[PDB]
């Protein structure tokens, strides 16, 4: 069933699971036309489908090539997700293959459950959790790799850089929902605290800085105090 | 016009014959049902007054045999037979007849309704959903459960309507997965009109049977089985403009006929929400849409 704060230890379990995102796929810009009437041009977009035990996120580009000549666009995304969802799964190993797929969207639960029948053992799932994934293009190599793309295509990375060779998958899911939370709340201020100190730097094969124990702590209070803060600003307390 | 005799009536009941129904007393002199129509399948069905639960009955075509009813007052129910007899048959008969002991099937000329619900509705069809190949008739009760109910307990006493799945390899070919979620032709033209029914009438015919037993016995699986043939030509934005205009000459006469007190539970608000204002077939159905309109703006 639903997946929520009551059996939340189960992502860290070792039955192999996939969250899919899909508020990233279909991305426009509305602008006026020469006459004055209103216009969407497609730019490109991304499947955010991501392990949280491992942290293994399979990043499929969405090329506006994609949309070219398609009608009710809106609706097409959701059923090309579930189909690069489909395809990912036939390309695994029978052993890596997930036991089930968590949407983070209800309305991907049709559309992914028709393109998976052929694996009547992959149980699909909705959740209750309000996850930041959204936010995803908020972090700058994944962005720069998404706009720069002229084809489809598939890129891996791994969500917790190392982090795992020093805390709990729970921990690292932890830190990468505040994270994206921060991010989706207020984006200049949570790069600000990312990047503030030029000391710390993001290796080339990470998406974040290389924050020792300490500073990571510094760090995550730090976005807890945004987040809450945005949380006055907007509600006004 | 065609009799079906009882030997008795030991138990107060109600019993229907189609849309008809009268109450029994308990040891009343009452002996059959003459006059009935001979062209069209009937059903002859029976609540006891003690026990409403479980209504149960029995689909019949008297072309096919010469039908009683008698009481068993072991399995506590009232039993068609077959007499095979011709002779003591007509006897039986004429003599119940001649002492006035039996109800007349009470069809007003004008009145076309049972003919509209059964229009495609065969008896050898019937025998098909319902196996039990020893008799002419078919038992149905409240309880039955279909094929599809199980699979989601007993085999011999289930319905075997054809099983619609929407989200099921059947319905979806390789490839065209969006395409035939969204629009189900394929679904209905060629893997359930073309290869399963054979024809438009045996589907209509299945549909108008699943009706009748929702409606008669309160036969839940049989209700979910009309709504899913419904949806499915709803859904389909290919269907032919003959079959269109059927339906709705169909479904106007099951809602005409449908007691108003019963529509809460037989009445799925998601299909015909969907059938009669979002789908494909939204503007294909007047009558249907009109009677719904008029007699159950609440569902909508
Ligand atoms: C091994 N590899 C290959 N590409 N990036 C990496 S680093 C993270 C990782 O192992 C992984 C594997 C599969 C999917 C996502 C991530």
């Amino acid at each position: 069933g639903a997946m929520n704060s009551s059996n939340y230890a189960e992502l860290f379990n070792n039955d192999i699971k996939l969250f899919v995102d899909d508020t990233n796929v279909y991305r426009v810009t509305v602008h006026k036309t020469f006459e004055g009437n209103v216009a969407t041009k497609a730019i490109n977009g991304c499947i955010f489908t991501l392990n949280p035990k491992t942290g293994h996120l399979f990043l499929k580009i969405i090329h506006t090539s994609v949309w070219a000549g398609q009608k009710r666009l809106s609706q097409l995304a959701k059923w090309k997700t579930a189909e690069e969802v489909s395809a990912l799964v036939r390309s695994l190993p029978k052993e890596e293959q997930p036991k089930q797929i968590i949407v983070t969207r209800k309305a991907m639960l049709d559309p992914l459950e028709v393109h998976m029948l052929d694996f009547p053992n992959i149980a699909i799932r909705p959740t209750e959790l309000r996850l930041p994934f959204s936010a995803a293009m908020s972090i700058d190599k994944l962005s720069d790799v998404v706009m720069k793309a002229t084809e489809p295509q598939m890129v891996l990375f791994n969500i917790y850089d190392d982090w795992l060779d020093r805390i709990s998958s729970y921990t690292a899911f932890s830190r990468l929902t505040l994270l994206l939370r921060a991010l989706k709340t207020n984006e200049e201020s949570a790069k600000m605290i990312l990047l503030s100190d030029p000391t710390i730097t993001i290796k080339s094969y990470h998406l974040w800085p290389s924050f020792t124990d300490e500073q990571w702590i510094t760090i995550e209070s730090q976005m807890r105090d945004l987040i809450l803060t945005e949380y006055g600003r907007k509600y006004n307390v | 016009m065609n009799t079906v005799p009882f030997t008795s009536a030991p138990i107060e009941v109600t019993i229907g014959i189609d849309q008809y129904s009268f109450n029994v007393k308990e040891n009343q002199p009452f002996h059959g049902i003459k006059d009935i129509p001979i062209g069209h399948v009937h059903v002859i069905h029976f609540q006891h007054a003690d026990n409403s639960s479980m209504r149960y009955g029995y689909w019949f075509d008297c072309r096919m045999g010469n039908f009683y009813i008698q009481y068993d007052p072991k399995d506590g129910l009232y039993k068609m037979m077959e007499e095979r007899d011709g002779a003591k048959f007509e006897n039986i008969v004429h003599n119940f007849k001649e002492r006035q002991m039996m109800v007349s099937y009470p069809k007003i000329d004008e009145d076309d309704t049972w003919y509209n619900l059964t229009e495609f509705v065969q008896m050898d069809k019937i025998r098909k959903i319902v196996r039990k190949d020893e008799n002419q008739f078919s038992y149905v009760d409240s309880s039955m459960t279909t094929v599809q109910e199980n699979e989601l307990s007993d085999p011999a006493h289930s319905l075997n309507y054809t099983v619609i799945n929407f989200k099921s390899r059947e319905a979806i070919r390789p490839g065209h997965e969006m395409e035939d979620f969204l629009d189900k032709s394929y679904y209905l033209n060629t893997v359930m009109l073309q290869g399963i029914f054979k024809n438009s009438s045996n589907y209509f015919g299945e549909l108008q049977f699943a009706f009748l037993n929702a409606m008669f016995f309160g036969n839940y699986g049989s209700s979910l089985q009309w709504h899913a043939m419904i949806e499915l030509i709803c859904s389909s934005a290919t269907v032919p403009k003959h079959m269109l205009d059927k339906l709705d000459e169909i479904l106007y006469y099951q809602i005409k006929t449908l007691p108003e007190q019963y529509s809460d539970i037989l009445l799925n608000e998601r299909v015909w929400n969907i059938c009669l204002y979002s789908s494909f077939q939204k503007n294909s159905l007047h009558n249907t849409e009109k009677i719904m309109e008029n007699k159950y703006p609440e569902l909508l």
